[PDB]
């Protein structure tokens, strides 16, 4: 048994991080004091779920999760909600005041002064773990913690367990439910220095969940907690393989193998389905050819895009409930015919598949309705290079003007930052193009 | 108040779409630049699609449908029609065609070549994709290798339009909305050839080529049969009851509505927006031959036509009303056939 | 807890201010005794921001209250809610500023700044996390021109990473006291330039024709202006004082509406003056609800924070938000995407079901500038009225900097309304 | 379409279907590149103190 240790990192990492530790208990059984009486194993045991949990001698499961965020707002929540009882002290840490959506705040000016903390926290429970995997980083993309600390952490990580694999989960600033105007410079800045550190990036596009969200929930102004509820439901789906009995994807090292061999090009594209309101009293249950026809329309992806328009380097599906494996293999054959799924020339065309017989989970009270039968499919698709581009895009009419730039330069950041973070992303766009693309008549 | 922005300024359709919106109180353009439109006239090449559908609260509809170059570039449309199953290498419209580079289709093409003039068999091919127009194979595979280039049998036994012993191509508009209704405009275009048909003198290509560019530049006798080498439908459909005691809707409009559907169907799959973030509607051009049996050949779908001088209104007014005001109503009668 | 500092400086910053310590006072439930009397714990959640607690769980405004004549002051603490600052906070002096901003700024003012820096020194050692600092004063007098920028540049030196933001009144020849008000308010804005993150320009010349046209008052007071000033200002920091997500402190407020360090200063807008939602948004955005007396159709917006308080439909605020500036899109700036910001506050104002206040970083606020250098150079040609300020010991070449600085200052909006 | 790769345990099953075969910075670097960020805010921050006292 391997454990991984998940890292949660500004107000959207720590909220996403409530909502997924939530849902992780209701999975496994484990009540909000930590009490969990299906383990037989009382204080100890190397199960499945232990990779998430540790057990005190008095048999409560205690997340293996560290919260940090430089101002208390979110975390103090944390401390005083349902499951207050989970977490101890030392892994819930606070600052004073945050970075004020400045990523060189957050990375610099307070970042340098907290790191050491941080770390120090995490040695505490990476000394809990005879052989620590790595490690699980929420974050968003346009939060000057979100960026500025994470891709500090990031750098220090790979300095402390050079040979642990990091995941990341990154939440894509939509305007929506966007706070700031300077998003687009923090997602560019965090990408570049977090680029070389990451083994496998998840994004997800608040205008995709938002949308979701209001099309599929009927929810007029969807809220952080309905995204929030609906985005742990997709990572518990990725994570399911890591705490659950099973043969893919149980170590974090399969997520690199099976979905990323370009090594820049980390990024797979996250499709979810069925997401179906609970105010429905009797909703058509989705057969599986139904459910995986759903993984290649684009609305039910989490990044708004097109991949009748890329080339597919890897794709996974990832099931849970009363599926089998001919039942999968029908629905493929389906829809390789009618659908364009166009592999590169130097991958093979093909699918690996995952059933958790367990269906998905649904927190009591929540705006998800019980389903039977749920899938997840990752895909390494160049298509997601339109996040990308049209993020690069915003970069670039505000950085023409230099607006905004003083904020960083005033927290000691060099405007040369700038600049070498931006060609970092040309050249990250010029990599999909090449693996992906081949008047007045 | 409707917005829109215009990023091709070469375009004489939607220049006219543009001067008609504004002529209505109810649309406003906008930079070229400006994110917040509802309409984009987009650029020809490199068009941003995915930068649209992603402002707040803005329905976005563009006038190109990602994908659609498949079946307007000559390499590809040839590939798409070998390769797609509902139209196969034995579609029967569309003339013998071999993409060849200066994956290669350059032996098959030599093959079948063989078997026509061994066989006494018209052994005439057209390369394009600049044009060239030659008996023996030697000289083709010559032109190409001296970018990418398509290889297709000429059509030996063309309609010859009398008086005058001329060839011709009929050009028919179309317009496929956001819903992927397919519209064909009523109103096509005969674009014919000035000089009489010569089935032995193939470097003269001034007969053989009935394009409007060729016929002006190098045309003997532009404007003697009719005003501009270009006779329209009504002219045409009397011409085929007099001469041919047969009407342009039974002998050729038939063939050309099924092979406008059957191209537009086949990949409807792979550019439709239907649960797309954005909309899509584009206006093609589509090119045809009619031989001497009165069966069509597809020549070539262009994904950014321009139209007849005589035709710009309607047809333009027509785009406006199917295209446009259908996603964005304003405060019948009607010019498109329904396929 | 993320404490602010209120200052309030002057005849126009202490009236004014009181006014807004009241409209808040009752907003979160205190009564003029300082002790709590709501009914919803929305009110607490951030009381702290701007009052203190002591024993018995009294709240006492975080406010120290400036001027150089007692005038003022004794009618603040004669007030309504008089009673409810502390009394060690008023700091005041006797000589006057007799509308000199060197009087305020280099004599009479240099004698009192110590003191009040020791009030304010004391306020923020009780701070757990001091936010920054707010000022009301006005910029066409004495003390709380001369000396309010006096008190910033000292507050900087000793605080300088805090944010510092003003409400600051623009002199207008309409409502004037003085001629001289010109000269005061240009030396005044050059230290605004260098030393203020964020200021709200509320001209007087808006506030009295909104009390005229709009409101339909015959003869309006300085009672009529500073009602509207209050309520713009209680406006503008609701998403300060209640639960929000969006401009939640005053530095994240400043990083998303400041793109250049010197174009800080914003017109702010109130509305209404029940209404449905495409009332609030269409009146909130038209001139005539604005109060920087600039048409918003001169310039460019380079960024707008939009607070909207009461019950309503959230869908219909963006809906009416997005349609606005889908419509008349020519006056925002195209560089800066998404530069429209919305945020929503459930309680409401006293008196009204729902109202929406405004706040935009305009180019057109430079047609303010503008009238005052005009005002300014029309008498600094003729040396007119200068011997009151040479004989505080001040010389000639100092307003011809502040002259070119503000001018400066406006060349610098023309840069970017025109790209 | 070929199935390769069949596990199966008690909580599910995996396998992989094939359609068609193919056709650092260290710690002092970076505890450099923060003292120099430092390092260039204390420089503002002196000027500015520099300007206040003249
Ligand atoms: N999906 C989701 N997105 C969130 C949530 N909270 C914030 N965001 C997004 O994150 C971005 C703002 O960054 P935050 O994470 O709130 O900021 P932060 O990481 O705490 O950094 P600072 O507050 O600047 O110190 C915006 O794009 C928000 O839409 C959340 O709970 N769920
Ligand atoms: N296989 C074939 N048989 C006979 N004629 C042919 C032919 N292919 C092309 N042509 C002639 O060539 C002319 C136009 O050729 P083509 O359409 O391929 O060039 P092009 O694409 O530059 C025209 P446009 O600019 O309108 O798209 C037509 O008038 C047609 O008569
Ligand atoms: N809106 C408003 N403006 C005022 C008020 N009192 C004075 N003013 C304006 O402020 C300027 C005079 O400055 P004042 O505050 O009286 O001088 P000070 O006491 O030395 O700071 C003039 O422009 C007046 O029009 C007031 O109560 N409300
Ligand atoms: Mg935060
Ligand atoms: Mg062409
Ligand atoms: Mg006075």
């Amino acid at each position: 048994m391997r454990e991984c240790i998940s890292i949660h990192v500004g107000q959207a990492g720590v909220q996403i991080g409530n909502a997924c530790w939530e849902l992780y208990c209701l999975e496994h059984g484990i009540q909000p004091d930590g009490q969990m009486p299906s383990d037989k194993t009382i204080g100890g045991g190397d199960d499945s779920f232990n990779t998430f949990f540790s057990e005190t001698g008095a048999g409560k499961h205690v997340p293996r999760a560290v919260f940090v965020d430089l101002e208390p707002t979110v975390i103090d929540e944390v401390r005083t909600g349902t499951y207050r009882q989970l977490f101890h002290p030392e892994q819930l840490i606070t600052g004073k005041e945050d970075a004020a959506n400045n990523y060189a705040r957050g990375h610099y000016t307070i970042g340098k002064e907290i790191i050491d903390l941080v770390l120090d926290r995490i040695r505490k429970l990476a000394d809990q773990c005879t052989g620590l995997q790595g490690f699980l980083v929420f974050h968003s993309f346009g939060g000057g913690t979100g960026s500025g600390f994470t891709s500090l952490l990031m750098e220090r990580l790979s300095v402390d367990y050079g040979k642990k694999s990091k995941l990341e989960f990154s939440i894509y600033p939509a305007p929506q439910v966007s706070t700031a105007v300077v998003e687009p410079y923090n997602s560019i800045l965090t990408t570049h220095t977090t680029l070389e550190h990451s083994d496998c990036a998840f994004m997800v596009d608040n205008e995709a969940i938002y949308d979701i969200c209001r099309r599929n929930l009927d929810i007029e102004r969807p809220t952080y907690t309905n995204l929030n509820r609906l985005i742990s439901q997709i990572v518990s789906s990725i994570t399911a393989s890591l705490r659950f009995d099973g043969a893919l994807n149980v170590d974090l090292t399969e997520f690199q193998t099976n979905l990323v061999p370009y090594p820049r090009i980390h990024f797979p594209l996250a499709t979810y389905a069925p997401v179906i309101s609970a105010e429905k009293a009797y909703h058509e249950q989705l057969s599986v050819a139904e459910i995986t026809n759903a993984c290649f329309e684009p609305a039910n992806q989490m990044v708004k895009c097109d991949p009748r328009h890329g080339k597919y380097m890897a794709c996974c599906l990832l099931y849970r409930g009363d599926v089998v494996p001919k039942d999968v293999n029908a629905a493929i054959a389906t829809i390789k015919t009618k659908r364009s799924i166009q592999f590169v020339d130097w991958c093979p065309t093909g699918f690996k598949v995952g059933i958790n017989y367990q269906p998905p989970t649904v927190v009591p009270g929540g705006d998800l309705a019980k389903v039977q039968r749920a899938v997840c499919m990752l895909s390494n698709t160049t298509a997601i290079a339109e996040a990308w581009a049209r993020l690069d895009h915003k970069f670039d009419l505000m950085y023409a003007k230099r607006a905004f730039v003083h904020w960083y330069v005033g927290e000691g950041m060099e405007e040369g930052e700038f600049s070498e973070a931006r060609e970092d992303m040309a050249a990250l766009e010029k990599d999909y193009e090449e693996v992906g693309v081949d008047g007045e008549e | 108040m409707y917005t829109f922005v215009v990023r091709d300024e070469n375009s004489s359709v939607y220049a006219e779409v543009s001067r008609l919106l504004l002529a209505t109180g109810q649309w406003k353009r906008l930079r070229k630049d400006n994110p917040r439109f509802n309409l984009m006239l987009g650029e020809r090449n490199r068009l941003p699609f995915g930068r649209l559908g992603h402002e707040p609260g803005l329905v976005q509809l563009v006038n190109y449908y990602r994908g659609a170059d498949k079946l307007c570039r000559k390499a590809s449309l040839v590939k798409l029609i070998k390769t797609s199953p509902e139209l196969s290498e034995s579609c029967t419209w569309f003339p013998e065609s071999y993409v060849i580079y200066p994956t290669d289709e350059r032996e098959v093409f030599l093959a079948a070549y063989n078997r026509r003039r061994e066989g006494r068999e018209g052994n005439v091919w057209i390369a394009k994709s600049g044009i060239l127009i030659s008996s023996e194979a030697s000289e083709l595979l010559d032109f190409i290798d001296e970018q990418v280039h398509v290889i297709q049998k000429y059509l030996e036994k063309p309609l010859l339009l009398e008086p005058g012993h001329r060839k011709f191509d009929i050009r028919s508009w179309v317009l496929v909305d956001h819903l992927y209704n397919i519209y064909l405009y009523r109103e096509g275009v005969l674009r014919t050839s000035s000089e009489p048909y010569n089935s032995a003198n193939f470097q003269d290509k001034t007969c053989h080529l009935t394009n409007h560019c060729i016929q002006k530049e190098y045309s003997k006798n532009y404007g003697r049969y009719e005003e501009g080498n270009e006779m329209f439908f009504e002219e045409f459909n009397q011409y085929l009851m007099d001469a041919l005691n047969t009407t342009l809707e039974n002998s050729i409009l038939l063939q050309i509505k099924h092979i406008i559907r059957s191209c537009l169907m086949c990949i409807e799959p792979a550019i439709s927006t239907k649960h797309l973030h954005y909309q899509s509607f584009q206006l093609f051009g589509f090119d045809f031959m009619v031989d001497e049996e009165l069966k069509v050949w597809l020549i070539e779908v262009n994904g950014a036509p321009a139209c007849a001088q005589k035709l710009y209104a309607e047809l333009c007014q027509g785009i406006v009303d199917v295209a446009i005001s259908s996603v964005f109503p304003l405060a019948p009668t009607s010019i498109f056939i329904k396929l | 807890m993320r404490e602010i500092v209120h200052i309030q400086a002057g005849q126009c910053g202490n009236q004014i201010g009181a006014k807004f310590w009241e409209v808040i006072s009752d907003e979160h439930g205190i009564d003029p005794t300082g002790s709590y009397h709501g009914d919803s714990d929305l009110q607490l959640e951030r009381i702290n921001v701007y009052y203190n607690e002591a024993t018995g769980n009294k709240y006492v405004p975080r406010a120290i209250l400036v001027d150089l004549e007692p005038g003022t002051m004794d009618s603040v603490r004669s007030g309504p809610f008089g009673q409810i600052f502390r009394p060690d906070n008023f700091v005041f002096g006797q000589s006057g500023a007799g509308n000199n901003w060197a009087k305020g700024h280099y004599t009479e003012g240099a004698e009192l700044v110590d003191s009040v820096l020791d009030v304010v020194r004391k306020e923020s050692e009780s701070c757990d996390c001091l936010q920054g600092f707010q000022l009301t004063h006005s910029l066409g007098g004495g003390t709380g021109s001369g000396m309010g920028t006096l008190l910033i540049s000292k507050i900087r030196e000793e605080y300088p990473d805090r944010i510092m933001n003003t409400f600051s009144v623009m002199p207008s020849p309409k409502v004037s006291d003085t001629v001289v008000e010109p000269y005061n308010a240009t030396l005044s804005v050059h230290q605004l330039v260098e030393n203020t993150d964020e200021t709200y320009c509320i001209d007087n010349e808006a506030l009295y024709d909104i009390c005229f046209r709009t409101l339909k008052l015959t003869t309006p007071t300085y009672g009529d202006l500073n009602h509207l000033v209050s309520a713009t200002m209680s406006g503008v920091t609701t998403c300060l004082r209640f639960p929000g997500q969006l401009n939640a402190d005053l530095r994240k407020l400043a990083v998303n509406m400041v793109p250049f360090p010197r174009l800080h200063f914003f017109m702010p807008g109130f509305a209404p003056l029940a209404l449905t939602v495409p009332e609030l948004t269409q009146q909130m955005f038209d001139s005539k609800n604005m109060m920087a007396a600039c048409d918003p159709r001169h310039g460019r917006y380079l960024t707008v924070a939009a607070i909207f308080r009461g019950r309503m439909s959230m869908k219909e605020v963006d809906e009416q938000m997005l349609n606005v500036q889908n419509k008349n899109s020519s006056y925002f700036v195209e560089w800066i995407p998404n530069n429209v910001k919305t945020a929503v506050c459930d309680i409401p104002p006293r008196g009204l079901k729902m109202s929406a206040t405004f706040i935009g970083n305009s180019t057109a606020i430079q047609e303010l500038f503008k009238r005052i250098s005009e005002q300014f150079t029309a008498m600094f040609r003729r040396k007119a009225f200068l011997h009151w300020y040479t004989g505080e010991g001040m010389d000639e070449m100092e307003f011809t900097e502040a002259e070119s600085n503000m001018n400066d200052l406006v060349s610098e909006y023309q840069q970017y309304q025109d790209a | 379409m070929e199935v390769i790769e069949l596990n199966k345990c008690t909580s599910g099953q995996s396998f992989e279907v094939i359609l068609k075969p193919p056709s650092d910075p260290s710690l002092e670097e970076i505890q450099k590149k923060l003292e120099a960020a430092e390092e260039r805010r204390k420089y503002q921050e002196a000027e500015l103190l520099k300007h206040l006292a003249e």
